[PDB]
């Protein structure tokens, strides 16, 4: 699950760049600098949107997945009460 | 000279992170926790560092590249 | 030597690893989706625990991925017979295997989800089974890579 | 407006100022992992590396401009996010 | 007048679960007891959580660039700490996030460390580190020298065999490994064998943890027939795949890359009992009998 | 130390019924410990 | 597949989010684990059509 | 010597192997875990009782797994037919044989978590019964390990 969230992450990043930022770059200094304003801002918008936001909540949660199965099963036992004590601190 | 002295160095800064690190920690509570925290940063960030370099040893093959790249780096470098 | 109408197999590899893994995770969105919007009515603060079977859909897809990229890279112009068929091989038994774990999430994300609104403690349940459901993805990554390397 | 579209423009501006001037100086000093970036032509093989240099130059220009914008975004929006 | 005694009991049903926290370790326990609680006496894993979920996330998240813009976004949330106490609360999103800010900044630091380890920010390299890779020149030698002429007209291979090569290297992932066309062959290898190496790693922690389990109940058979026969079943499989792993990266090179043995299949050989004869060859001396021995 | 579940007791109290109003508002004021409950006929119109 | 997926979760999301508005912005995540299927397909077809 | 071609019906082996022990998987993980999830509403002790179905189901992913690293371990560019068809028959055998012990552990399991449910008794009943339920996969499994090792 590491390797396969590295990899997705990467590419939907190596993609990003390829049509978007690419696409900025020009050979005239006003057409290249406006282009590359909106091509950027565009960029990070779907960068966040997809990667910091929704990759970011995958990759919480598998991480989390493999720290709570394929690491602590082998010796958290997870079975209890929660310590509850009665207070006027809950007030 | 040996790759072997970078190695010996960066396994002696985090070496020195979760030893030296642990015996300046405070009293109190949070001591257990911030041991923890040191010596479990100091191995994890040390074995994706040792992993990282055994792969980039002795390469079984090299880099490919593009017929316009492989060109550039003739004067680029 | 080799003949060509051959790297075609492999090609069939690369896109079905993508393609069935993609019905799977589509399948595994679209119930658990509609399971957590008709529990959201009830039970709005729910949403981040049960949007779970969403993400163990989400990775299916991406298993496709491993293999698919895993595959395109190693085709070739005149590749072998006997590593096209490996690559198709390995391209169903992930691209399958993923849609197979795809409808295993979707339909015990949709039940799961709804039975934790009416009941929290289900939610332990339903990750539980999750587990149990997401591994069949695992299951077609693991013959998948040994097919590709083989 | 409103002070999240403010808020929004400050990360970009901050975020594009940072990225446009590190691709601006990575293009200066003619990076060989911006080969593709550049946008070269089949004549920028003649007599040797000046012409895809001035062509570096160019987009390295871009960048730096493209900062520039970057710039205007934040004095925009740290108006913006006192105004709404 | 009477000063109301107590005695403490013996005959006890299992006590109430508890442990103490604050801003840093607070997140890190909430996601352990939303898993579960332990039962009394039992190891807590939210002290070793506080890094192994950071490095979890930071290896499935190592791109230089979300490790910058992760890191700003935790640091605005705390630097802006006691102002964000005084807004609203019925924005559950932006409290949760704001509620996790310490253990979110952590993630997006080692996220910065994996991604420069890695070499990646927005899949493009840092220019920083040196070169392994061969400028044109190292061809020139005769060996392989047709990579000069064919350059000019097709794709070509980098070999990496010595005297062509720019051997060891001490650095992270080498930037070219960025460009090359090749490179997710290359990349892909690293972050599967990674990801093995660490699981296996971690799972060793785990019974490693077991033990201190069954020592803090001080139970003799737990330890002799559980942990003892349980962790000699694992290292007899998971020291001998990690040996061979390691011992690859150290007794082959690029000259030794023609029939080179695949590791994947030493290993299933190996819990099979079955190496073929024939084919690939063994890795090293007597390792049939060590193959037959382990499993 | 935080490595593991912090230590506890069982105890049995002996309570005066004029003092024990008192002695209940301090332990909530105290605020570390929880009852263990040896009434099972409470409910609504039963409790004391 | 991706269409599928955006097409049962639109339905579905925006038929909850008029019963319940809590739910808009979980539906936009949703979303996005639905579109980025298509982006899958794109991946893989991008280095298929190269290499 | 040995044909070209001859390889596919070994790769069609691994691949079915894993494909319809993973679509017996899934079945068996669905159809219980919709169960669990419907029961755990009215009983939430029974939640981790009523997981054998849902682990019974992941053994016939996992017989699926066995036979299909078993086979792929197995492939050669030069395997003569009668080493590929047995492979692909032990593909079947496993695979198909998997899918009949999940299609019966996805109904056998969702019976028997509604009955226990309403009536705690059963258990041990749902338990007998489903072991009538993956022992099929283990026969499947055992003529598929017979006729790739022939």
């Amino acid at each position: 699950r590491l390797w396969a969230l590295s990899l997705a992450h990467a590419q939907l990043s190596e993609v990003l760049w390829t049509m978007v930022i690419h696409i900025g770059l020009h050979v005239r200094s006003l057409a290249g600098g406006l282009g590359l304003f909106f091509i950027f801002a565009a960029f990070a918008t779907l960068t966040v949107a997809i990667l910091l936001i929704m990759e970011g909540l995958s990759a919480f949660l598998h991480a989390l997945r493999l720290h709570w199965v394929e690491f602590q099963n082998k010796f958290y036992t997870g079975t209890g009460f929660k310590f509850l004590p009665f207070s006027f601190e809950h007030i | 000279h040996s790759f072997a002295l970078p190695v010996i160095i960066f396994t002696t800064f985090w070496g020195l992170i979760g030893i030296a690190g642990p015996w300046f920690v405070p009293k109190g509570p949070n001591r257990g926790v911030i041991i923890t925290m040191l010596v479990a940063t100091a191995v994890c960030c040390y074995l994706f560092w040792l992993i990282a370099i055994l792969a980039q040893l002795n390469p079984l093959f090299g880099p490919q590249l593009k017929n316009e790249t492989i060109w550039y780096v003739r004067f680029l470098w | 030597n080799n003949p060509e109408y051959s790297s075609f197999f492999g090609v069939m590899g690369a896109s079905s690893a993508m393609v069935f893994s993609a019905m799977g995770a589509a399948y595994g969105t679209a119930k658990s989706g509609t399971g957590i919007a008709a529990m959201s009515v009830m039970r709005p603060e729910l949403i981040m625990k049960s949007i779970i079977p969403v993400v163990m859909a989400g990775i299916i897809a991406i298993y496709g991925l491993v293999v698919a990229v895993l595959i395109a890279n190693s085709l070739t112009d005149g590749i072998t017979l006997y590593r096209s068929f490996l690559q198709l091989g390995a391209g169903l038994s992930v691209g399958l295997s993923g849609l197979a774990a795809g409808f295993a999430i979707g339909i015990v994300g949709d039940a799961g989800v709804r039975g934790t609104a009416q009941q929290p403690r289900l939610f332990v349940g339903m990750i539980l089974i999750l587990i149990f459901a997401e591994v069949l993805g695992l299951y077609g990554l693991i013959v998948a890579l040994i097919l590709s390397t083989k | 407006c409103g002070p999240k579209l403010a808020a929004c423009g400050i990360v970009l501006s901050a975020w594009g100022v940072i990225m446009l001037i590190m691709l601006g100086i990575f293009f200066n000093v003619h990076s060989a992992v911006l080969i593709e970036d550049v946008p070269f032509t089949e004549k920028d093989f003649e007599n040797g590396p000046q012409n895809i240099y001035n062509l570096y130059e160019q987009v390295s220009y871009n960048c730096f401009i493209a900062a520039g914008l970057y710039l205007l975004l934040g004095g925009f929006s740290f108006c913006q996010v006192r105004l709404n | 007048t009477v000063p109301s005694i107590l005695n403490r009991m013996q005959t006890n049903q299992t006590p109430p679960t508890y442990n103490k926290t604050n801003k840093f370790t607070h997140g890190f326990q909430n996601i352990v007891d939303a898993y579960g609680i332990g039962t009394y006496r039992e190891i807590n894993p939210a002290p070793y959580t506080v890094i192994t979920f950071p490095f979890l996330f930071a290896v499935m998240f190592g791109d230089f660039g979300h490790g910058i813009l992760m890191t700003l976004f935790a640091v605005w949330m705390v630097l802006r700490e006691s102002r964000i106490l005084s807004q609203k609360n019925e924005n559950e999103m932006f409290s949760m996030v704001f509620s996790g800010r310490y253990i979110i900044l952590l993630m997006g630091l080692f996220s910065i460390y994996t991604g420069l380890i890695y070499n990646d920010c927005f899949s493009k390299s840092l220019n920083i580190f040196g070169s392994s890779w061969s400028v044109r020149p190292m061809f020139t030698i005769g060996n392989w020298t047709e990579e000069t002429l064919l350059g000019s007209s097709v794709l070509q291979l980098n070999p990496a065999i010595p005297g062509v090569f720019g051997g060891p290297y001490p650095f992270g992932i080498d930037p070219i490994w960025n460009i090359a066309t090749n490179k997710l062959t290359f990349l892909n290898s690293f972050k599967m064998k990674m990801s093995v190496i660490l699981g296996i790693i971690h799972m060793l922690f785990g019974v490693s943890l077991s033990l201190f389990n069954h020592i803090y109940f001080k139970k003799p058979l737990n330890i002799y027939f559980g942990f003892i026969p349980e962790i000699i079943f694992m290292s007899s499989l998971f020291g001998y795949l990690v040996i061979l792993i390691f011992y690859k990266w150290t007794a082959y090179d690029a000259h030794s890359s023609r029939n080179a043995p695949s590791l994947l299949i030493h290993f299933i050989n190996m819990f099979l009992f079955s190496y073929p004869e024939s084919g690939n060859a063994m890795l090293y001396s007597g390792q049939k009998g060590i193959q037959c021995f382990l499993i | 130390e935080l490595f593991r579940s912090e230590e506890m007791t069982l105890a049995q109290l002996f309570l005066q019924s004029e003092a024990a109003y008192c002695c209940v508002s301090e332990l909530e004021e105290l605020g570390k410990v929880q009852f263990r409950d040896l009434n099972p006929d409470v409910n609504v119109f039963q409790r004391k």
